[PDB]
């Protein structure tokens, strides 16, 4: 009892983190409002560009902690690109955020903090380019509800 | 690492010849449109090295490497020399850089 | 020399008392080529891949109490599955601690942005909403907005 | 070369060796500026009438939180031939520092990023500009932490 | 945009103000003229009627149109923000201005 | 109950910073010992020349901070002109000052520093020319008392 | 002092009359240009008090002083009140301000 | 900003006429009292240009731009093109500049 009605063509992908991934960022596509079609591969948590052209890259990550153990905490989130022409990981988009400004329950309790980070830009990618979205602290991820963490590309 | 200068710290004597090699890592940059820039020790303005006379250039497109041999070395030509290349594939045009410093000591003048 | 494909960019009305009401009849805003704005909701007029984005800027004139959690979500109720489901969401705590104790107020600002590509069908209803519409900062230029474009 | 060209596009990134100012660059690895978009005076020039997508991110970093109470803003503006006045298209504000500079256990580097994005209808010759009010907290020490771009959809 | 001419008015009971607004966007036309009176100090907003005795001296050359108001007592005193709908391509919007008259 | 005696003068302007305003350079003229008359208009923190002729331009800014962080700070102060004939902002008067070369004070009870900057000159201005006084770091402005920040032109 | 309001801390009864007086000390300011501004607890809007009915303003040019009697003392009007006047001599025109707070509590109402 | 010289950096072929144009962006300078300055690559003295046939002043008064022409480029052709103009308003009198380098292989 299945069919399809619209064609569509642009190579596209919008993958969301695995909720049953207790301590890691595993990208999934077999979920309701997620897409991965028209040739795009996902090799070892990495998006493989299927054709040379102009792509739009976006990703969001949400960090949550139930208390600040030590001021020295850095939340980082960067999207990388390894091309066939230059076989080294280079950052295309990056952002850093400090969730805890001193404090560290000196006069408070477990104060749940939430910090989101969004990344986006347009790039020219060639065939076989491997894009990867990564974060430094995979233990502060909050994927418990819905579309709070994701990563995707679309050929314009 | 998108262009690699081999001799980072060099120490030659007045009257010698240092060779600086740069190797291309991006297969989009071409060994034909290469440029060199020096910054004289103690000054901030970066000057552009000219092709002629003391500056002889060896380019090999097969290995995608270019060099710059500097002859008749003086003690006032000590500074940070960088190499450059022009890259262009699709809609993109960019340039790449390196780094490498030279220090020259003098030889005095035997006063009998 | 015309332009086409479904597009929409709605901005909150500054004259909307403690509420997030979307407006379209203002200078730098568009809603054309079939996109309808019904009940504070965008209606997709044709099936395809759309780009959904929205930003909300939160402002408070002091840390009130405990911990308030600011959320901003774009939801979709489709004709195929008639339940509101969240497509994009983000949570943010604007105040860390030290509620102003005698000392004067310190206005805090925290923005939140959402964006992604999704497949929408005819008759789908998208809505951008926030939990605390009493901290809304819709003063002048587009600080909070919400829009889609048919890719 | 094996691929064809397309529609107006631009993705410019901040100058890392320009500490003190926001200079947009296009002749740097993984940056684009082609198909009619011009970079005049830290401004992008629209080459044709149509619908464009504009975005920009800036990352702010400071050492310790002083008691000045600073407001960090980031805005994308458009000055059109139709309306010769600076109007903001997208804006965002963030207050990073509440508490005073630590008098015990000092140096507390704070990081706060800001992202903007939206689609607009632009005319020929319109000059778009992304700017921030305090260019002294820019963190261009790493690749792609500050950028600005448009692409015609 | 919009350049409404009666910026600050404090005329006396019994005068006549002509209210012109000048368009600065080449997308706005002197075709869609309208004013939004306030009726003294209200916490809402009202409107104002056109088409006859409340007619304008619309002039596209100066991109200004007027509002003839006679026998001003105390019901003809309020904020008359000005408005016009601008349109170039796929965009449709309206714009506001400003100008108040007060008669004692 | 007041009166006025013989003005009989020419374009003049002397605007002062807003004391009860946060970190911004907002010019005021409707305050004691301030002038803006005989055609000079203040539109958007800019002085509008009402008639072609020779003007004298002056401005002072006072910077104060309660400690010197280590980040190489440069304090700048410039008066610029955008003309109808050449619509590019060019500096007529400029000054730079380094407020503290001293290593980040590990302990000095804040060390409050004060640094002023003054600019002045005579120039030929045309009708409709817009003059603007600006500073780079509005977080060190000392608009506490008066006459510490000001900006003016006078038609000679 | 460029205008001085006399009452600083006032303590009134549920619904009574507070009087605030401001005296002009600058002979450039005119008593023919009066304005009033009040503040509300934690609120950030400068409001304009209107002259009529519950807000009575008396002007006497001899001492260049004006007052503001406010009746029906709602307790939601607790805040800092400032006065203003328009001064203009020759080519200059300016205005002046003050400062002063009002506090009022309620009663028992005898709901037994 | 003011004065945008169109051929900034040129690399021409031996025997190829290169045309140097300067476009005025300051609407106060006149293209009628135009001046040209050359500094041959390798010398640190700025020489002037005598426009006598080989250097033609294809000034365009509409665009407030002036042009100069070379012919049969030689192999010693080495020189930095600098243009100037004698702007004049009521009282003030000033000059404006551009920028330009030439290389012949």
């Amino acid at each position: 009892r299945s069919s399809s009605r619209t064609p569509s063509d642009k190579p596209v992908a919008h993958v969301v983190a695995n909720p049953q991934a207790e301590g890691q960022l595993q990208w999934l596509n077999r979920r309701a409002n997620a897409l991965l079609a028209n040739g795009v591969e996902l090799r070892d948590n990495q998006l493989v560009v299927p054709s040379e052209g102009l792509y739009l890259i976006y990703s969001q990550v949400l960090f949550k902690g139930q208390g600040c153990p030590s001021t020295h905490v850095l939340l980082t989130h960067t999207i990388s690109r390894i091309a066939v022409s230059y076989q080294t990981k280079v950052n295309l988009l990056s952002a850093i955020k400090s969730p805890c400004q001193r404090e560290t329950p000196e006069g408070a309790e477990a104060k749940p903090w939430y910090e989101p980070i969004y990344l986006g830009g347009v790039f020219q990618l060639e065939k076989g380019d491997r894009l990867s979205a990564e974060i430094n602290r995979p233990d502060y991820l909050d994927f418990a509800e819905s579309g709070q963490v994701y990563f995707g590309i679309i050929a314009l | 690492a998108r262009v690699d200068q081999t001799p980072q710290t060099i120490t030659k004597e007045t009257g010698e010849s240092l060779t600086i090699n740069c190797v291309l890592r991006d297969s989009h940059c071409a060994t034909s449109s290469t440029y060199w820039y020096r910054k004289k020790s103690g000054s901030t303005n970066e000057e552009s090295i000219s092709k002629g006379g003391r500056y002889v250039e060896t380019v090999n497109s097969g290995s995608k490497s270019f060099s710059l041999r500097i002859n008749d070395l003086t003690v006032e030509d000590s500074g940070t020399y960088r190499c450059a290349s022009e890259c262009q594939y699709g809609l993109a045009e960019y340039d790449v850089y390196g780094g490498g410093t030279v220090v020259t000591v003098n030889a005095a003048a035997h006063h009998h």
